This record gives C-alpha cells, structure tokens and sequence, in this order.
C-alpha cells in the first residue's frame, strides 16, 4: 500500500541551502521514476525535478526556474529521494510533494508534505493560552474548550486533540499573518459530563522550531 | 510553458446534484504516442492531493463511478453525478504531455440547508496578561452558509479596533463552517472595562445572537 514521506523543511534565508529527504514504501521503489512537487500560496502547484530509473543512468530533469540550484538524487537500496537546494530564494518558499512517476503516465502517489519557507525572519515558537468558559449556563452543545495559538513564525502549526484520540468536533480555523505573526486557534467540543472529570489536552507542534508543545485545560 | 485553465474558480452544488469543471490548455496536449496526458486531482481541506482521472477519462483505484473525464481538442470536463459531503474540496486539471503544469483549481463547495450558529466567548487568561496584550474570544460553531457579521461591545460601546477574524473550511461531515472572532486589546486597556459583549448576525435569524461576560 503506498506510502510516500518527505521530511527536513523549515525556515532558510535568502539564501541558504536545505535538503529534503523522501522515503517510499509499499512498491518496489526502482521501478518507478520519483518527482518534487511545490505548491506556493502564489504559484500553486509547480512541478520541480523529476529522477528515472538505474537503467537510464539515473536520469534527471529540472523545472527551468531550478535548473542549477537544485539536485535530485536517490536511493534505490533504501527506497528514498533526496533533493539538495541550494541558493534559495522567496520564491522557492511552498509546500514540498514527493510524488511517484505512475506507471499511468501521472504522479499517482503522493506524500502529505513538508513545508519549506524562505525568509529573512527569524523564527519563534508560538505560545499557547486556554481557551475556557468562560463560567456561564449550559446552552450551547456540550462544552467547548480549546487553544489559541499566537506570535509564532513561520508556518505551519499542527494542533492536535488528545494526541489524536480525540478527533471528533474538533475545528481548527486558518492561521492569519499579523504583525509578522500568525496565530489561529484549535477548538472541540465534548459532552458536559466527560469534562473535567477526564483529561483533555492540545497537542501544539511547530516543524520550524522543532517543539511540540502539550497543555491541558482543566477547568479553572 | 503549457497553461491550464479551469472554470469556475469557486463552484456551489447541492449534495445529490451534478457538478461540471472545465479545463482549457494553451495548446494541444495530444503527444506523439497519441496519447493525451490529461489528469484531475483532488485536494481534499488539509491533505495531499489525489489522482482521479488519468489520461482524459480513465479513473483511478478506488474511484467511484460518479467521476467522468471527458476532452475534445483543448478543452477538458470533469463531471461529478450524486455529489456528497466528502467530496468538497479543491480539484486540479494537470498535463504531463509536456514540462508537467496544473491548472489553477476549482474549490468545490457544497451547498446545504441553512444552519444556525453556536455562539462561545472565552475571556482571556491569566497566562497571557504577562505578553502585554489580552485576547476575548467569540467562537461561532457550525453554521451556513459562510458569511456572518461579528460586532464587540465594551461596556456597551461598539468596538471595532483590534478584531481579527478567520474562518475553518467546509467540513467533510455536515458541510458547515465555524468561526472565530478575537479581540486583542492591551493589559491594561482590558481593565479598565468590565462587561464584554459579542454580537452575531447571521441569515437564519434577524435578532443577533449575543453572548457575554463580566469580569
Ligand atoms: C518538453 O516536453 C517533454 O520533454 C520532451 C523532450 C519530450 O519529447 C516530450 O514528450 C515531453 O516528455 C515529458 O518530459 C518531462 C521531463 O522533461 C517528463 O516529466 C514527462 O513525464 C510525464 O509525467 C510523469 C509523471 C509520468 O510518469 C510520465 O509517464 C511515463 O512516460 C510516458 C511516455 C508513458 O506513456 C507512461 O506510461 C509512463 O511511462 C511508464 O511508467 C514510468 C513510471 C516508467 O518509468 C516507464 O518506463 C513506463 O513504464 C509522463 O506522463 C514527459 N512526458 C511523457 C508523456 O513522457
């Protein structure tokens, strides 16, 4: 069952360099041609390089805004694809896809993504405040709690519930940029009598600053 | 390059109705093998996307009848009969005939019966007094259709300095929005007043939903 996953995105500065690193399972990962996918907020999807197969020497091709600066390489023996970029740019900022050549003629398989942003910013952890009742009477599903998530940079933030357990309810609004910072927050809403006498707790991550960040809202 | 355009940019559907997108390309996507490399792709809130039609018509594992992939020249259709919750989202037209390009998307969003809001407000907590800066929090809870008016009142007086508001996609389930309105003010500015007030007005009602606290 295939199964694609990149991962080494963060923040670079005009004009670093960063390698991503994809690892594919579930296919005999040589038969197959391995692709780099972008998608920016303000190009959409753009297709990046592409590599073959061992028996075509290992050839690859580059989109023309990358041809020099980005290099693809792989690994058949440990069924992954690498892409080393260097000298980067605003403009290479956007999600990266790692996507299989099917043998359709179509990239039919495709990873979830990591994100890739270059900046002359610095980064910044975002902090996490409780989202509670505000004590009042029960006229409203059963009780809503949740986190607000603020000052953090880049994107993006995953917020999940209960390490995932909990996932039903559960609404996360966009993140929006003000005063060179994002922030957004994650909200569930669970029956009047599961909380508090059980646990509930947000799972905050942040790639870019590599922290994980677990709260729990009792019900001060 | 090759360029692909799709109609309409945004495109509304009752569940169970039908639903056309259209993709244009500058040029003929006929390749020499003659074959036409023409694929749809959707992007589910969230996620990667996922093939659904290869080569103008075929579908993809998994892929329910109810995708049809049609082309004629340039022009290039993808038609959805008995649409549904799960399939809103946005849809993509790709080529690979060339230097692979995609089309710009087509976020298809479903149309439903209206539904009421859920008004929350969450004061601030204490655990961010110290940033400076306190933030209320008004939640609306599933509702449609997206649009909604969110007013704040201190102590009565109308405010409108320091709101930021952000909406959650379409959910795949019931196909309703949420959102949440934030007031940030200072420290300080935020004691000097004790009763705050959130007013929402949306289609389904004409008097405004209003929730409030004090201090
Ligand atoms: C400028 O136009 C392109 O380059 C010219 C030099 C060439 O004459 C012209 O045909 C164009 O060819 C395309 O070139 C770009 C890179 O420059 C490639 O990225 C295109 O590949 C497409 O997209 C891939 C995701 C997809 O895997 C390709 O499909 C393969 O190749 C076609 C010819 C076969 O019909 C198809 O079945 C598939 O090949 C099978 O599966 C792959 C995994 C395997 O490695 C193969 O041995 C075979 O079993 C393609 O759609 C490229 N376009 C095309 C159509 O090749």
């Amino acid at each position: 069952e295939v199964k694609v996953e990149e991962s080494g995105g963060g923040l670079v500065q005009p004009g670093g360099s960063m390698k991503l690193s994809c690892v594919a399972s579930g296919f005999t990962f040589s038969n197959y041609w391995m692709e780099w996918v972008r998608q920016s907020p303000e190009k959409g999807l753009e297709w990046v390089a592409e590599i073959r197969l061992k028996s075509n020497n290992y050839a690859t091709h580059y989109a023309e805004s990358v041809k020099g600066r980005f290099t693809i390489s792989r690994d058949d023996s440990k069924s992954s694809v690498y892409l080393q970029m260097n000298n980067l740019r605003a403009e290479d900022t956007g999600i990266y896809y790692c996507t299989r050549g099917g043998a359709v003629g179509a990239m039919d398989y495709w990873g979830q993504g990591t994100s890739v942003t270059v900046s002359s910013a610095t980064t910044t952890a975002p902090s996490v405040y409780p989202l509670v009742p505000g004590c009042s009477d029960t006229s409203g599903s059963s009780v809503t709690l949740g986190c607000l998530v603020k000052g953090y940079f880049p994107e993006p933030v995953t917020v999940k519930w209960n390490y995932g357990a909990l996932s039903s309810g559960v609404r996360t609004v966009s993140s929006v940029l003000q005063s060179g910072f994002y922030s957004l927050s994650s909200l569930v809403t669970v029956p009047s009598s599961t909380w508090p006498s059980q646990t509930v707790i947000c799972n905050v991550a942040h790639p870019a600053s590599k922290v994980d960040l677990i709260k729990e809202p009792s019900g001060p | 390059d090759v360029v692909l355009t799709q109609t309409p940019l945004s495109l509304p559907v009752r569940l169970g109705d039908q639903a056309s997108i259209s993709c244009r390309s500058s040029q003929s996507l006929l390749h020499s093998d003659g074959n036409t490399y023409l694929h749809w792709y959707l992007q589910k809130p969230g996620q990667s996307p996922k093939l659904l039609i290869y080569k103008v018509s075929n579908r993809f594992s998994g892929v329910p009848d109810r995708f049809s992939g049609s082309g004629s020249g340039t022009d290039f259709t993808l038609k959805i009969s008995r649409v549904e919750a799960e399939d809103l989202g946005v849809y993509f037209c790709s080529q690979t005939t060339h230097v692979p390009t995609f089309g710009g998307g087509t976020k298809l969003e479903i149309k439903r019966a209206d539904a009421a809001p859920t008004v929350s407000i969450f004061p601030p907590s204490s655990e961010q007094l110290t940033s400076g800066g306190a933030s209320v929090v008004c939640f609306l809870n599933n509702f449609y259709p997206k649009d909604i008016n969110v007013k704040w009142k201190i102590d009565g007086s109308e405010r409108q300095n320091g709101v930021l508001n952000s909406w959650t996609d379409q959910d795949s389930k019931d196909s309703t929005y949420s959102m949440s309105s934030t007031l940030t003010l200072t420290k300080d500015e935020y004691e000097r007043h004790n009763s705050y007030t959130c007013e929402a007005t949306h289609k389904t009602s004409t008097s405004p939903i209003v929730k409030s606290f004090n201090r």
